């Protein structure tokens, strides 16, 4: 507060063309040139990008990230936009709304969500720890397709809370407002879902000393991580720590709420699993050989 | 509700042609809104009240009404000396004058019955102008020709007359009800009569001859106001279907209809099925998607009864009607004898002269058995067949829940009592299982109920004497579920003496070990095991005729005692105070003596006979000697 | 309507004859006389029965139907599409055998008049 | 997208259930444009079934166009039956209902009121839907296969699925109200406001040529008669019991109950739901909606009574003719005893109680 959002709005037109030559070039070998001729005959809705290969080429921006992340969920979704009605343009016609996630290091920020001063605001924090409620899976509202039964003109409304994907800090109590001043409705003939399921994240208080309260704080899933959040396991979220505008009252005072939007969720005993090498194939054969006497002893 | 009159003429020309004689341009006005004239209703009403003859109208009924003379015509002489300025009209008697008139009645009861209210003055004027009286003279109908139920309440019945009877639980208190506004200037002296119609909240700002602003005060201390009680009905449990709870209906009264159907009896609602949409906010004009379904109160054959008595006289009567209750089981039929005569009871006399006001004529069977060997059927079978019954639960209920408790209710603001199951039943039969396993605090209530016939339940702060009273049956069990003859019948029963000493007669189900004994019974459910429904209506006769043989003796018929049928009560009961062996020097005490008296009562009711001669005293000391023998 | 298959359990695991029969399993009276067929599952020293039952285990490692015997498995849409056809069949019992179940009921009371251990 | 004009949909659909006999399933001409609607004029008949089928197989580009909009390519069908009953009418019989006692008298009124000089409001007259007298019912078509809700996706809704949920719970049945009528009483004039959502919109100002001379504001009385009334009922289902995977969760379905099938469906039993899938427009309450409060339902056309085996009203299914002879080939019985728990043995008398318990 209270300048800080303003500068973020500068940024903004700035960061929509900083990945559209980042999935163009061919310096990064050619992964992301390669897997798109795949997921598109596969009918996914997320595409796998590594974070370090945005470090070894420039160390300029890699450190941007970290000070900015609602920033860089916009660039995701023109740079992924342009790409798929680019190549195969027989398919990028029902969906105009995607997401992008990261998967790799995210700097030293990867931490227990205790070191909140004043100098982490605006910034990108995770909570770590053990999985206990969950909620259900829910259709969460993204691209509406907005009818009016009488103009016949179509609407590319956009939420405005901190919560969603592109939003500002507004009001989202279903506004009545309209470029044209038309009525609304949500069609579902050719509209963009996203299964929204909030988990919770409690860390073990085998730590705690005596003075601190572990923190719980839901956690956003994804759509293509379907059954992929069960109680009794841990994993390794990375998400940004925002905040709910209220209309209470004229002037806006310390209300605050906790939220936090996960941009991947990550597996740790569940996706992934300790991958077998060159060890689990010769060194199992021999032990059952040259044994003694028997190897149930 | 006050409605303009549209006429129904050709808009923009006067008359298009058509000279002196009047073709399609006659008396064609008619309420917007409804096919009911006015000046078309009120013609053909003025007839009804002066050219209407009922030849059939009884005289014992109509006592003071002429019946070969117009029966409205002398009762322009009626209203003027009873005080209240509203006539009763019966709607059967408006169907059998105009058919026509009669469908318009039922059909939009909201600006017919306000019509009939000015044809009665002007006819009441021309025979007696100087009587008067309040306000002015009302007509109220009742006794429709429609029996339906909440169920098949249809969508086109909307603002209708329709007459639904129930049976009335519970009443509200007293709401006041502001209808015509009164004001006070606070200058001068003047009174505005605002009329609050349709629910509207409106105040002049002009005086009379002061003629400022804010300056008439409201006093809401003279004007006219109505109680408004809240009663509740359900559908009538004669008529409800079996499976499913019946739907309560909200009924309002209103002028001097408040406090007029007392909580708990069978009166015939006569009302109109109107709906008004929930004010949820009374600031802010809103209207609820759900509205209120409201009602606004307004107000046997001689092909049977011959039939009843030919079978009076036959000396087999009450072998066979003995003899229906067992459909399955052939023997046993002592059991189920004495249970006919728990229906009749007899006739509740009064002494309140003599210091001894309440009594109880009813019988209390008491039995015990196997509850499922031959009970099974015997506690399910009189609760469809008679109205009056009420099922309940034992264990499955709390002890205070079944009769009438107190309990918290911050809605009226007043500790209000609810109903139960046994208290609703009164003049009839209650149904209640589970007697040897029941709960302990349970047992402890019953000795006033059946006793003294009066709940006294004074705790709380809540002083209250319920005057409910219903005859209450029993099936007890033994500790083990069988007869042992080492030990006498006293052991048997767990229950106190004080609780066995208050019922009458005494049963038990008795399984002997006899080879014959089979033959005579297990022969008899395999022969109609193959059998479907080819000899029911054939050797047995319907049970519409029990229904109707019960409710007209206990009405009709008292029986009384005499001098020398009632000289045999007090031999034969010296006879059996001296019993021994079993229990000793026992029956001391005035509850058998009662109890005979009863079974007396019983017997000639069942005969259709006021005297009791001296035959119907030896058939009931004939059930009492049985019962010894059974538990013995 | 609801078919009741009870399956209870002895005071002592097995049949151990402890006590009557009556007070052997904890259950009033009144649903003890109250079902039609009432069987127990005991078990006997005996090597025979126990050897047939350390055979059909083995071929459930092979196969996972019954073993190649003599009896062959069925589906699922056979025995209950044939038994739902005859639920409206109303048999009906003459009078010729119908004094037969008669006097099979006096015969039955034999059993249970010289034995109150056991049920009644 | 699907920005489709209705200016020209109600000149398409009109010219395919009037001049143009709809051929059955069995290709048989049925002449129910003769018989069925003729009696739909002389109050005899409530309710009317039209098939889906008989579409998809003349017409294919009418029912797929629901799948992309479905706001009027589902409720011009009974438009176009009811342009066809002034014309069926044959007979003048006396009104022996009394619901439409009080219309024929302020209907003929409004005849001549509209005289070649002055005409009045367009909407104090009866448009569609307050002068039909029949709710059509719609099966399941050919443009979705009648699946559970489970394993249809999130994004298959909106167009005609069939869902085979079982219903849970239900409520009282209310007459909703279809078209509002109002009467100024600052002038003499009415005012018809035909509604479909749920909620009531409380009108006051009366847009009429005579309110306008007052200038200071009409004052509309809610009129209960000269208007129609539908059974409404609400309640809640669930999906099937014998339709779901390996672990899932409820999920509750909105399904309104119109026309014949009221007062008829209980809670427990298994019905099949089809129709469309759009949301509703909350604009009346001025104290529960905030905002928009743009909430979606599904919309019923057609219920189906199922059960657990087949789809019909009964306990179990049944077989063809060959089948039967295979299990009827023996003696009396016995492969079906020892069918009875295969991966164990001994008892087999126990076993053959078991088989002997379902019968009675």
């Amino acid at each position: 507060m209270a300048g800080t959002v303003v500068l973020d709005d500068v940024e903004l037109r700035e960061a929509q063309r900083d990945y559209l030559d980042f999935l163009d070039d061919e310096e990064d070998q050619g992964i992301y040139q390669s897997k798109v001729r795949e997921l598109i005959s596969d009918n996914q809705y997320r595409l796998i990008v590594n974070v370090n290969d945005l470090r070894r080429k420039n160390e300029k921006r890699a450190n941007r990230l970290l000070n900015n992340a609602f920033e860089e969920l916009v660039a995701f979704q023109r740079a992924l936009k342009d790409f798929v009605a680019s190549i195969d343009a027989t398919y990028a016609k029902q969906y105009e709304e995607f997401y992008v996630g990261l998967e790799g290091s995210f700097g030293s920020k990867h931490v227990s969500p205790r070191t909140l001063t004043s100098c982490f605001l605006s910034c990108v924090v995770c909570v770590e720890g053990i999985v206990t409620k969950c909620s259900l899976v829910r259709p969460k509202v993204v691209r509406s397709v907005h009818y009016c039964p009488a103009t016949k003109k179509t609407i590319e409304r956009r939420y405005s809370d901190l919560t969603t994907l592109v939003a500002f800090p507004s009001s989202s109590v279903y506004p009545t407002k309209d470029e044209e001043n038309n009525p609304l409705e949500t069609e579902y003939g050719l509209s963009v879902y996203k299964d929204h399921q909030t988990i919770t994240i409690q860390e073990m208080p085998e730590k705690a000393p005596a003075g601190q309260l572990p923190r719980s704080v839901d956690v956003i899933l994804d759509d293509d991580l379907v059954d992929k959040a069960k109680p009794g396991d841990r994993v390794q979220v990375v998400g940004t720590y925002r905040c709910l505008p209220g209309k209470k009252g004229g002037y806006t005072s310390g209300t605050f709420r906790t939220v936090l939007i996960a941009c991947n969720v990550k597996q740790m005993s569940k996706d992934a699993q300790p991958s077998f090498s060159a060890e689990d194939i010769a060194k199992i054969k021999k032990f059952s050989k040259t044994r003694s006497k028997d190897i149930f002893d | 509700q006050k409605g303009l009159q549209v006429d129904l003429q050709s808009d923009g020309a006067a008359a298009e042609d058509i000279v002196a004689s009047e073709q399609s341009l006659g008396q064609k006005l008619v309420i917007w809104g409804t096919d009911v004239n006015v000046a078309a209703c009120k013609e053909n009403f003025q007839r009804f009240l002066q050219r209407f003859i009922d030849p059939l109208a009884k005289e014992e009924e109509n006592v003071g009404i002429d019946i070969t003379e117009p029966l409205y015509m002398q009762r322009l002489g009626e209203i003027n000396v009873i005080g209240e300025p509203f006539l009763n009209v019966n709607c059967e008697h408006i169907k059998s004058f105009d058919k026509n008139l009669y469908r318009q009645l039922i059909s939009y009861p909201q600006e017919v019955i306000p019509t009939f209210d000015m044809a009665v003055n002007e006819i009441f004027f021309d025979r007696y102008p100087d009587s008067i009286l309040e306000h002015q003279i009302q007509v109220r109908p009742f006794n429709a020709l429609k029996t339906k139920n909440m169920r098949n309440l249809n969508p086109e019945d909307i603002d209708q007359l329709i007459t639904i009877s129930g049976m009335v639980i519970r009443t509200s208190q007293l709401i006041p009800e502001m209808q015509e506004a009164f004001f006070q200037c606070q200058v001068c002296a003047h009174t505005t009569r605002v009329e609050m119609d349709r629910g509207r909240i409106a105040e002049p700002s002009v005086c009379g001859r002061c003629h400022t602003t804010h300056s008439m005060a409201l006093i809401h201390n003279r004007s006219l106001f109505s109680d408004k009680q809240m009663i509740k009905l359900q559908e009538s449990p004669e008529d409800m279907p079996a499976g499913q709870t019946p739907h309560t209906v909200i009924l309002f009264a209103h002028n001097d209809l408040v406090d007029k159907v007392q909580p708990g009896d069978r009166v015939n609602v006569t009302g109109i099925y109107r709906a008004v949409p929930i004010r949820v906010n009374p600031r802010v004009s809103n209207v609820k998607s759900v509205y209120k379904t409201h009602i606004d109160v307004i107000h046997f054959s001689e092909k049977r009864v011959e039939l009843l008595k030919e079978l009076s006289r036959k000396p087999d009567i009450y072998e066979r009607l003995a003899s229906a209750l067992a459909p399955s089981i052939y023997e046993h039929e002592d059991i189920k004898k004495g249970i006919l005569l728990q229906l009749f009871g007899g006739t509740r006399k009064d002494f309140s002269h003599t210091g001894r006001g309440k009594f109880r004529a009813e019988i209390n069977i008491l039995l015990c058995g196997d509850p499922g060997t031959s009970k099974s059927q015997l506690l399910q079978y009189v609760y469809n067949l008679v109205p009056r019954g009420q099922y309940t639960s034992g264990k499955g209920s709390s002890a205070v829940g079944l009769t009438a408790y107190v309990m918290k209710d911050p809605e009226t603001r007043q500790l209000v009592l609810q109903t139960g199951a046994l208290v609703l039943s009164d003049n009839g039969i209650c149904c209640i299982d589970e007697f040897d396993k029941m709960n302990e605090s349970t047992r402890s209530v019953l000795h006033e109920v059946m006793e003294q016939q009066t709940l006294s339940i004074a705790k709380a702060g809540i002083i209250c004497q319920l005057n409910a009273r219903t005859s209450v049956l029993a099936a007890a069990n033994p500790i083990e579920s069988q007869w042992n003859p080492k030990k006498t019948t006293i052991e048997n029963i767990q229950l106190p003496h004080t609780l066995l000493s208050r019922f009458d007669l005494i049963f038990l189900l008795l399984d002997p070990q006899d080879e014959a004994y089979d033959r005579r019974l297990a022969h008899h459910l395999v022969a109609l095991y193959y059998q479907s429904e080819e000899q029911a209506e054939e050797e047995l006769l319907d049970m519409a005729v029990l229904k109707d043989y019960i409710a007209y003796a206990h009405s009709t018929i008292m029986p009384r005692l005499s001098e020398e049928a009632s000289q045999a009560l007090i031999e034969a009961y010296v006879d059996m105070r001296k019993i021994g062996s079993s229990r000793g020097m026992v029956s001391a005490y005035p509850r058998q003596l009662e109890s005979l008296i009863r079974l007396a009562e019983a017997h000639a009711k069942v005969r259709l006979s006021n005297k009791v001669e001296a035959i119907d005293v030896e058939e009931a000391k004939r059930l009492h000697r049985e019962a010894l023998k059974q538990s013995a | 309507r609801c078919s009741i298959l009870a399956a209870a359990n002895p005071a002592y695991g097995r049949y151990n004859p402890r006590r009557s029969l009556e007070q052997n399993i904890q259950l009033p009276a009144a649903l003890l006389s109250r079902f039609d067929l009432l069987w127990l599952i005991q078990d006997r020293p005996d090597r025979d029965n126990d050897l047939r039952l350390a055979q059909h285990i083995t071929y459930v490692h092979q196969h996972s139907r019954q073993p190649p015997s003599q009896f062959e498995p069925l589906d699922m849409k056979l025995m209950r599409r044939y038994i739902a056809m005859c639920r409206e069949k109303q048999p009906m019992v003459p009078e010729s055998l119908a004094d037969y179940i008669t006097a099979a009921y006096v015969e039955m009371r034999r059993e249970a008049w010289a034995s109150k251990d056991a049920t009644y | 997208m699907a920005l489709k004009d209705y200016a020209l949909e109600k000149e398409k659909v009109k010219k395919f259930l009037q001049e143009f006999y709809q051929d059955d399933e069995l290709g048989k001409k049925q002449f129910k444009y003769g018989n069925q609607l003729v009696r739909l004029a002389h109050r005899e008949q409530v309710a009317l079934y039209v098939d889906l089928d008989d579409v998809a197989e003349d017409d294919p580009e009418l029912v797929d166009s629901i799948c992309e909009n479905a706001r009027r390519y589902a409720k011009l069908f009974a438009d176009a039956v009811q342009e066809l009953l002034p014309q069926y009418k044959e007979r003048e019989v006396v009104n022996k209902d009394v619901l439409d006692v009080y219309i024929e008298h302020r209907l003929m009124m409004e005849q001549r009121s509209r005289d070649p000089g002055m005409v009045r409001s367009p909407q104090n007259q009866y448009p569609a839907e307050l002068m039909r007298r029949f709710e059509l019912y719609f099966q399941g078509p050919s443009s979705n296969k009648p699946r559970v809700i489970r394993e249809v996706r999130a994004d298959s809704v909106g167009k005609l699925v069939t869902v085979r949920g079982i219903v849970t719970r239900v409520s009282e049945v209310k007459p909703k109200m279809v078209v509002a009528t109002y009467t100024c009483d600052q002038c003499g004039a009415e005012t018809y406001q035909p509604i479909q959502s749920p909620t009531f919109m409380p009108l006051i100002m009366c847009p009429s040529q005579e309110c306008q001379t007052n200038r200071s504001g009409g004052r509309l009385y809610l009129q209960t008669r000269g208007s129609r009334f539908i059974k409404f009922q609400e309640m809640k289902m669930q999906e099937h019991s014998d339709q779901v995977p390996v672990g899932n969760i409820p999920r509750s379905i909105t399904v309104l109950v119109e026309g014949e099938n009221t007062r008829i469906a209980q809670p427990g039993d298994h019905v099949s739901v089809t129709g469309i899938f759009l949301p509703i427009l909350r604009t009346g309450f001025r104290q529960v909606v905030q905002g928009l409060l743009s909430e979606t339902y599904l919309e019923a056309h057609r219920i189906v009574k199922m059960n657990k085996s087949e789809d019909d009203e009964s306990g179990a299914g049944e077989l063809t003719r060959e089948e039967l002879r295979q299990i009827a080939e023996e003696d009396f019985y016995e492969k079906l005893a020892a069918s009875i728990a295969p991966e164990i043995y001994g008892h087999e008398d126990v076993k053959k109680a078991l088989l002997l318990l379902l019968v009675g």
